[PDB]
């Protein structure tokens, strides 16, 4: 249940640990570490944009506009009919790519984590982040 | 401005941090016949008309490669300082109109050689600064040219 | 011609950020619109290059997610003025996903351009119009370059 | 005299003696300045490069020429071939500028005057072989 | 392929992470921190120097020694034939101890993976290191 | 019987690392090399230990090889100095190694000395010879205790 | 040669690098580390004084006197009839200690080693010729 | 010098991070009864020679360990002013001629017990200068002994 | 009277009020100089270590003896057998010297009188409690 | 009825912390049973609460630890004075296992009150009784709060 | 006891640790917080001025009419037949209020912990006799 203060809260804490310039990249680089780390066949999906070196200015463009378009969809948390909109688009840009479906909650994972480790880990609501960020991969994935 | 205050001080230090005279001549001398490689390849110029012939162990293109370089080092140097660049620029100028074969575009490849180099050798440069201050430089190295 | 400084981006980046940032609600879809509504209203041609995305009706989510999902385009550009090296990838990204939409010329890109030129001052509040122009064409000219 | 291990410590102390960018236009400037007042006749070989104004950017752009070609031949002090093809070249661009020894002479000690006031450490040894080195190279 | 532009970024960034004084410990402590969390088994080949406690002044000796010998071969990239000679001394100070093959591309991984995050992920050249480094091992290897 | 005192191994650890770095090409041979023209110039004896690394030949790569490799053990040992106990481990690491060589003497470590105490102020910037003497005894005492 | 014009160029730069107080003393030990640096020999034939220890006061008091012995000798450059005598004096206690002109060539190229890194103003050729009309007056 | 201003100020530093009164005395004593431990072993003193015998359980020997200890605190904490330090240990010199046994090899244990224990309960401590500190007091403590 | 409590209280201001290194020196020297300003008598008891000047290291040293006494005793107030044994030692030590009750007297107000000055708090029941324990077993 | 304020609560946490570090030994179990031996001399009939710890005999190790395990209690819930969410459920878990134990009323907690009001004078240095006694409040009543 | 002399030491060191303006309200309240920590009882005695909020202003004005009573006792150590009449005021004041002697000691002590605390230079001795005069002289 993404509540409508969960979305302020989700808007705020993402924009903080997103911010501007090459702090997305510091946040990308938190993401995609974590997801690798963890699930490391995921790193053949993008052998397209260099996914084996991830400091590769061709990766780094990749992580940027992944990062913005949930960017773009945190943005629009309380604008849920322009929310589906967005998320219906993505979606067509996933499927046939043969995304495994388990990488979409491991994303998850990885980008909370990065958020919790850029913001500060005490007071961290999981409660609200989970719930607000399962709302966005579930329009994009299936 | 077409390389601004800014974009000319962060070239400086990061040209300074790649090269300088406390780095070996071997270092300075490896960077310089990358650069006239990459020169070479993307201006198509005869390397026989350097002395020694892009000859990268004859030891008079090694010196001819560090009077090029010590030159473009001595403009990016003088970039926070327009009125003297000018006047570097345009010795440089005159000392190429004298010389049959050098065109402008092929001084822009070469100004540019120095940018993509510096970029290998130093991935954290601020590629887009490289670009504008050094156009700025080629433009006065080739003009009339 | 002109060069989008370092002062330039710096300047463009924070100013930019300020209004488009996530932690505000309402702001995207009113400039986005608007910059879309001044488009269509310097070229009528420009508006049958989205009948894929309902031009015909703007207050559609399915269109006013499309004035989103393309000026957010334009803030993760923004963004990379700190990072050319990853820019000049982004740009060309774009350029040919832009080369492969029958009806995408070069003078399209001018004429989103003056969209800019007329919403920003709007809704920007330190909003120095000048830096803004060398900086938009630095990234405009990546992506229009093939068209 | 100016052996693998002194062309190090020179290289050295002229970095941090040179410096960046307009550190660069204020030392070459006392050089010359330096040159000047130990041979007032050294002045008047420089009337083509606007000596005039020693401000003025035509004579700093010449300053910064002459120290840029010293900062080159530093560089290249531990490869004595490259050198010695770089002061062959410098050599016969003096040539015809009627120079004599004491012109190089009073150059060494314009070198010898300003390089140690920009550092904390000068061994004046070393950078004695070092610049006999270059200037016999160029003087012929 | 290790470029001579690649040995003068890896001198450069190698020298950085490296430092002086104690900083070298600190390198040191990721390096192998990072191998014995991925290779566990690789921590019985240092049992004469106390690879169980790697924060004891023997190990720390070891890993000074270790790190002095990389060190030694990283300012020697651009002096290939005594680069070579070097490397045939350290491969007769490793062959006859049972050190698993698996075990060098290991220690490549953990040794990019602590200058890297000593110097700064972004721009980071892992083509240059990887293909530098592994000039290394493999002369030291097999 | 000399005291390398805290600010003597800050001064020798700042200077040696300022020339001994990895950062820079051409030096370790050039110095080190010239260590060991210096040594074997003061006991030509010496010469005689080191001719499995071709010491007979100082140009050849097996040779210019050993010297990089003794002096950066030098090179580990000084920037021990903020650590001496690692810094006593890898000492008696050393004396071990050469307690193992046939014909190596206390007396030798002395002369090292001298060669050090002779390359060093030709190629350091600020070389304050006296606290170079101090902590050398202390690391070189720490390897030839046992010889 | 260290006429009446350099003479007071030289007293004036020696002033402000000398110093006072302690800057003398680390002054003084600057110079003949520098001495050594650039000659090894000249250590040893300062083993009476205490060169084990270049800090000990043993050591600092005899390079005090040294570089006193030159302040008081800079301060009488125009007094070249007192200077005479004081070089004359200087010259017979340093007779008997074995010493040749390269331990004096040393001496000086320390003096210009030392000297500057203490100014922002420095004229080398004038302390070249000052300092030979010390030299050659201590010498013989 | 042996012992400088720097390998003063740090060892004082590391030792009074390890001693002082706000501390418990049990956890004073223990660190006095492990130094002579260490003592009793490297120099083979009888224990039967101090108060108690070096019964850990006396508090004859208990309070004779905490004034050995205390004179070494007094003498560490004067360390940067080698003026008093040297009265300091003038006066223990003294105070340990009218002891039959004390020796100057005895000192220099009993010294060096103080530095191998502040680098068991502080791994931290600068062992060098704890050595060539130590090795000064006891210089003067052992003096003609 | 002093108990468990107090102690702590005791122990915690005596360490920031005494400090470290140097500061145990200047502390030293102001609890005799306000002792002698106490009782002018005294001053005359302390004639074998340099009261001449109080400056000296003769009477430096003696006043960091008899501070660092008080340290040892203040570290041992919570081991009641162990400050007992130790107050047995220094008793029988002042007990030729001379000394009578007004003279620890005086002591105690000297101490009172230095150590909060160095302090934020200071508590002068405990402290005052706490020093007649000492003074009792030093006394006899 | 009194407000333990930003600044009464980061005075006792400072001073609390001071005394009751686990870097220091002999401390704990002097206070504690101080306290305890404070709280049964204020109301006898509160001892008869603790025969499971051995209450008749303070001394045993039984007891001490009981003391220190309690007061122990009180510094995990001081140094969540700066986290009072946290500090809301650790006090309802302390008296929720105090509204378990027959015979712990609420006047209890005023008497525990007093006992520490007692001890913490002699013991503390920069003791400042006002502001302990609002933030003891602020814990006590939380404890009490349901018997 | 308490003589001209030390009136003047005790009347100088109370003007600077007493202070002004609202340092005057802090010295108070650590007075009287420090006579609590010293004597818990005597907290009950002051249940009419706000002692549950010792940072009221009910509190404080108490606190302030305290010391300033203490103020103005101290400005009149020199003048005997004064301070003698506003001693027997207070003493008749206090009469009523039930204090016993140790109520007067634990203030004293609380005088003596909190008043060296502002100040570089303290005399316990002195502040201790000239302290009894002003208690005995209210106590009765
Ligand atoms: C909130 C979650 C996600 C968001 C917002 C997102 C968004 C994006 C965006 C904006 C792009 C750029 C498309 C383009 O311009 O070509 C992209 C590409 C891609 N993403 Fe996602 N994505 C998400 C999750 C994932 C996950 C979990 C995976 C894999 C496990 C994945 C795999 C890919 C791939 C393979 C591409 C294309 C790579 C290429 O172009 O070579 N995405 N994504
Ligand atoms: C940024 C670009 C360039 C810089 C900074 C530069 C600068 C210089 C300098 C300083 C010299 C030596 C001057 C001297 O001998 O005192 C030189 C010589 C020369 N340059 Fe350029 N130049 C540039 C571009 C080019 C290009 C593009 C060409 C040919 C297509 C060229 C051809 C030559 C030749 C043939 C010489 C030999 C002249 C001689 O040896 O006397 N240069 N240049
Ligand atoms: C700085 C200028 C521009 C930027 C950053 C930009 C960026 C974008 C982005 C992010 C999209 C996302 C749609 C997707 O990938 O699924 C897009 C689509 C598109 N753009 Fe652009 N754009 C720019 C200018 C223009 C202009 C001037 C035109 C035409 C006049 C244009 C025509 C289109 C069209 C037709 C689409 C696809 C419509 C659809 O989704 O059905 N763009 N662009
Ligand atoms: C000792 C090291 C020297 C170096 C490295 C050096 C280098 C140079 C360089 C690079 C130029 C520029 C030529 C050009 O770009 O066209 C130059 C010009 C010149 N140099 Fe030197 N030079 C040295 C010594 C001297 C000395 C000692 C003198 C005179 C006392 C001198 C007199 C001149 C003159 C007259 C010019 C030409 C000025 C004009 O064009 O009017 N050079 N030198
Ligand atoms: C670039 C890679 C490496 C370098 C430069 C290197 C260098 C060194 C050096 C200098 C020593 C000291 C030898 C001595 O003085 O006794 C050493 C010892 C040793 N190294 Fe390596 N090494 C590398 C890789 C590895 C790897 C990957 C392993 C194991 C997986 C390994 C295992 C050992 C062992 C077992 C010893 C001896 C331990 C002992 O003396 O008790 N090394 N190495
Ligand atoms: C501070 C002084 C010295 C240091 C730090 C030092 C260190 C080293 C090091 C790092 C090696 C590496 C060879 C290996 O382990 O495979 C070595 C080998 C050796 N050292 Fe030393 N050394 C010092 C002085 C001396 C002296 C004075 C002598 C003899 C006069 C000596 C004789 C040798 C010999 C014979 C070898 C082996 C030669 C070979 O590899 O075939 N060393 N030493
Ligand atoms: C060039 C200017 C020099 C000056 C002004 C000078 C002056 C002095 C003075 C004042 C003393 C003190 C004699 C005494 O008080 O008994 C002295 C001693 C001495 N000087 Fe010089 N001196 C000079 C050059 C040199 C040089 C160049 C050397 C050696 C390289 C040298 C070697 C000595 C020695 C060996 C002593 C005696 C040391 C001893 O007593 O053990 N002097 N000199
Ligand atoms: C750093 C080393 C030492 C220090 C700081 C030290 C200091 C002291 C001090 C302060 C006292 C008590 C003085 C007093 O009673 O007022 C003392 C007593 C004593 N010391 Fe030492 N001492 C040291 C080494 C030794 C050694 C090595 C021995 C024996 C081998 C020794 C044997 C004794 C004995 C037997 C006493 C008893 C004297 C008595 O009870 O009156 N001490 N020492
Ligand atoms: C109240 C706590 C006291 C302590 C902890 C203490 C401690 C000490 C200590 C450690 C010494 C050094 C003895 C030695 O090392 O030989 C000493 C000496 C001495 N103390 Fe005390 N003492 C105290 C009280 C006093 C007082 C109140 C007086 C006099 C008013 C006094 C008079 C002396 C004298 C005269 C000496 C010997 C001075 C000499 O040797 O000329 N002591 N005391
Ligand atoms: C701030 C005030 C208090 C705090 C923080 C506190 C906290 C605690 C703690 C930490 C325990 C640990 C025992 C366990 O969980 O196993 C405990 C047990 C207990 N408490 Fe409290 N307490 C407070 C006041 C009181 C008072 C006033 C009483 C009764 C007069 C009381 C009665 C008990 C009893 C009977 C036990 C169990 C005894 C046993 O273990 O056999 N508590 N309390
Ligand atoms: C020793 C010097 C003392 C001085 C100079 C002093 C002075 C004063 C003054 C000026 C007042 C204000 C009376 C009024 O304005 O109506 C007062 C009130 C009072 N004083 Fe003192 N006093 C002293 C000692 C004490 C002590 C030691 C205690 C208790 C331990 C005490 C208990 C009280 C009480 C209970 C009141 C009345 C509070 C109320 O009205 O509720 N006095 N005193």
């Amino acid at each position: 249940d993404c509540t409508s203060l969960n979305r302020l809260l989700v808007k705020r804490q993402w924009a903080e640990a997103y911010g501007e310039g090459t702090n997305r990249e510091l946040l990308g680089n938190r993401i995609w570490e974590d997801l690798f780390a963890n699930m490391p066949d995921a790193r053949g999906l993008f052998s397209r944009v260099n996914g084996n070196d991830i400091d590769s200015s061709e990766f780094q463009a990749h992580s940027l506009r992944v990062l913005g378009g949930l960017d773009m969809c945190v943005a629009s948390l309380d604008d849920v009919p322009v929310l589906n909109a967005l998320l219906a688009r993505l979606n067509s840009q996933h499927d046939s790519r043969g995304i495994p479906a388990a990488g979409y909650p491991a994303f998850v994972a990885s980008a909370i984590s990065a958020v919790r480790a850029t913001v500060g880990a005490r007071s961290f609501d999981n409660d609200a982040w989970n719930s607000c960020m399962n709302q966005i991969v579930s329009g994009i994935s299936g | 401005e077409c390389c601004s205050r800014g974009d000319a001080e962060v070239v400086i230090s990061e040209w300074d941090q790649v090269f300088n005279a406390a780095m070996a001549g071997s270092s300075e001398s490896a960077i310089g016949v990358a650069i006239f490689d990459v020169f070479f390849t993307s201006s198509g110029v005869s390397p026989s008309m350097f002395p020694g012939g892009g000859d990268s162990s004859s030891a008079e293109f090694l010196a001819q490669v560090s009077r090029v370089i010590s030159g473009a080092d001595i403009a990016i140097n003088s970039l926070t300082n327009r009125a003297t660049c000018d006047s570097l620029l345009s010795h440089l100028n005159a000392q190429h109109k004298a010389i049959s074969g050098v065109t402008g575009a092929a001084v822009t490849h070469l100004s540019e050689a120095i940018s993509s180099v510096v970029a290998q050798v130093l991935p954290s440069a601020h590629i887009d600064a490289w670009g504008y201050c050094m156009a700025y430089i080629a433009a006065g190295i080739g003009a009339g040219l | 011609s002109s060069c989008c400084s370092s002062e330039d981006r710096a300047n463009v980046m924070h100013n930019w950020d300020a209004a488009w940032s996530a932690a505000y609600s309402d702001r995207r879809v009113a400039l986005a619109q608007a910059v879309f509504a001044s488009l269509f209203s310097r070229d009528a041609a420009a508006q049958g290059l989205f009948s894929g995305v309902s031009a015909d009706n703007p207050d559609s989510a399915d269109f006013r997610a499309h004035c989103v999902r393309v000026v957010n385009g334009l803030d993760v550009a923004i963004n990379m003025l700190n990072d050319p090296a990853v820019l000049n990838e982004q740009l060309a990204h774009l350029s040919a996903q832009h080369q492969a939409r029958a009806g995408v010329a070069a003078a399209h890109f001018d004429v989103m351009a003056e969209a800019f030129a007329e919403v920003m001052p709007q809704v920007s509040s330190c909003f120095s119009s000048d830096s803004w122009n060398r900086c938009f064409a630095r990234i405009a000219n990546g992506i229009s370059a093939g068209l | 005299v100016c052996n693998r291990l002194e062309q190090i410590l020179v290289k050295t102390q002229w970095a941090q003696s040179y410096g960046e960018a307009e550190n660069r236009a204020a030392f070459s400037r006392d050089l010359f300045s330096e040159l000047f007042n130990i041979q007032g006749s050294s002045r008047a070989l420089f009337s083509g490069v606007g000596v005039d104004d020693m401000n003025s950017a035509a004579f700093t752009a010449h300053c910064l020429r002459v120290t840029g070609a010293l900062n080159r031949l530093i560089s290249q002090l531990d490869q004595q071939a490259t050198i010695n093809a770089d002061l062959a070249h410098l050599a016969g661009q003096h040539a015809s500028r009627n120079l004599d020894a004491s012109n190089f002479a009073a150059m060494g000690q314009a070198v010898m005057s300003v390089v140690p006031t920009h550092l904390d450490c000068f061994n004046q040894h070393a950078w004695g072989e070092c610049y006999e080195r270059i200037a016999s190279g160029i003087s012929g």
